[PDB]
RNA sequence: UUCAAACGAGAACUUUGAAUCGGGUUCAGAUCCCCGAAUCUUGGAAAGCGUCGCGGUUCCGGCGGCGUAAGGGCUGGUAGCAGCCGACUU
RNA sequence: AACGCAGCUAGCUGCGAGAAUUAAUGUGAAUUGCAGGACACAUUGAUCAUCGACACUU
């Protein structure tokens, strides 16, 4: 697996035509952003909450989202 | 002469051209994807697979290896193969374990043999 | 009538010895007519199967020894079976001693207590057995630095 | 070794009770099957594991709730002081 | 020499993925433990024998 660190990256890592799905879990401090690509499985956690859901608005269209919560 | 040592020259080698076949024709393939596939298997351990595992069971012919094995089910079926196990029974048959592909699924094509 | 098998399968799933699957021994038919480890996982839900619990091994009684033994209660002459240096070797003694000792010179070294001259006599004195223990060589310092203050003056 | 019970025509001797990695999966196979990852943190809690319950009784392989006397060291500034801590010994 | 081949088949026997046999010729209503399959018997065919065609795994 691998850490994406910051916000600008991930949106362009769940643009690749290899990236099958992205897998959001909701913890109690945290959610996290999994894009299940083709060599790795690439995670964004971000911290705070009111990020979560405006980057949430703005995943590519088309590609496969699941809500574990 | 720049080295001590005497080496036989590389003389011409003519390619083979027979005034006559040794054999009139080529033997028959005794070995096709009916001779692959013996018959497939309805053990009580056999059923778990084509249901939780999308795979079919079958007994095959021990000189098929799994590439051959995937070609005949193919063909036969009209069926996709994701990938196929074997494995030698204790009685010398060799049994193979072929897993369609996602979008075929083996409980209605294992209709079509009539064994499901 | 014969649950050989299913007290196989309850200990695989269990993930316990054997001695420890406990079988109703009222209930024996329905167990008997378990044959898989799916009629198993129905059974221990049930509580018709359950884990014994292990059998109790209570540390309390040397627990209390060694509290005991902590003050020196079962050290005597008539409790002992090993050699001195068996019970305690005189090697770790030895280097537990050069390794305290020498720490305390380098403190009294770089805390300008002492220069290196004379951390240099001591430490080949503390080598050679002179001193035993920490104040026995801590006092030595301050003879030492007595008569030096003395010899300025 | 003993007591009781069950099955059984029949019981000292039968059965029950009492004295390339991770996770799942079978009656029998798992680094091989399935899932997921590859060749302090992401993986990771979703898993797994403990308990407390609700459904169902060859169907649900379904649901949730919680929890995971003498021998030394360290710390702060007269031959150390002051505090704290710690085994095993003679 | 090995390994396989019978609807039910372990050995013996026969056979070789065309595997208790294919083709052809002769013969002419069976084979048989059970079942099934047969069987205008020439608008030509079971079985058996013969055996020159074909085939004959390592």
């Amino acid at each position: 697996p691998r850490k994406i660190e910051e916000i600008k990256d991930f949106l362009l890592t769940a643009r690749r035509k290899d990236a099958k799905s992205v897998k959001i879990k909701k913890n109690k401090d945290n959610v996290k952003f999994k894009v299940r690509c083709s060599r790795y499985l690439y995670t964004l956690v971000i911290t705070d909450k009111e990020k979560a859901e405006k980057l949430k608005q703005s995943l590519p269209p088309g590609l496969a989202v699941k809500e574990l919560k | 002469r720049t080295s001590p040592t005497f080496r036989r020259p590389k003389t011409l080698r003519l390619r083979r051209q027979p005034k006559y076949p040794r054999k009139s024709a080529p033997r028959r393939n005794k070995l096709d994807h009916y001779a692959i596939i013996k018959f497939p298997l309805t053990t009580e351990s056999a059923m778990k697979k084509i249901e939780d595992n999308n795979t079919l069971v079958f007994i095959v012919d021990v000189k098929a290896n799994k590439h051959q094995i995937k070609q005949a089910v193919k063909k036969l079926y009209d069926i996709d193969v994701a990938k196929v196990n074997t494995l030698i029974r204790p009685d010398g048959e060799k049994k193979a374990y072929v897993r369609l592909a996602p979008d075929y699924d083996a409980l209605d094509v294992a209709n079509k043999i009539g064994i499901i | 009538s014969m649950l050989r098998l299913q007290k196989r399968l309850a200990s695989s799933v269990l993930r316990c010895g054997k001695k420890k699957v406990w079988l109703d021994p009222n209930e024996t038919n329905e167990i008997a007519n378990a044959n898989s480890r799916q009629q198993i996982r129905k059974l221990i839900k049930d509580g018709l199967i359950i884990r014994k619990p292990v059998t109790v091994h209570s540390r309390a009684r040397c627990r209390k020894n060694t509290l005991a033994r902590r003050k020196g209660r079962h050290m005597g002459i008539g409790k002992r079976k090993g050699t001195a240096n068996a019970r305690m070797p005189e090697k770790v003694t030895w280097m537990r001693r050069m390794r305290i000792l020498r720490r305390l010179l380098r403190r009294y070294r770089e805390s300008k207590k002492i220069d290196r001259h004379m951390y240099h006599s001591l430490y080949l004195k503390v080598k050679g057995n002179v001193f035993k223990n920490k104040r026995i060589l801590m006092e030595h310092i301050h003879k030492l630095k007595a008569d030096k203050a003395r010899k300025k003056l």
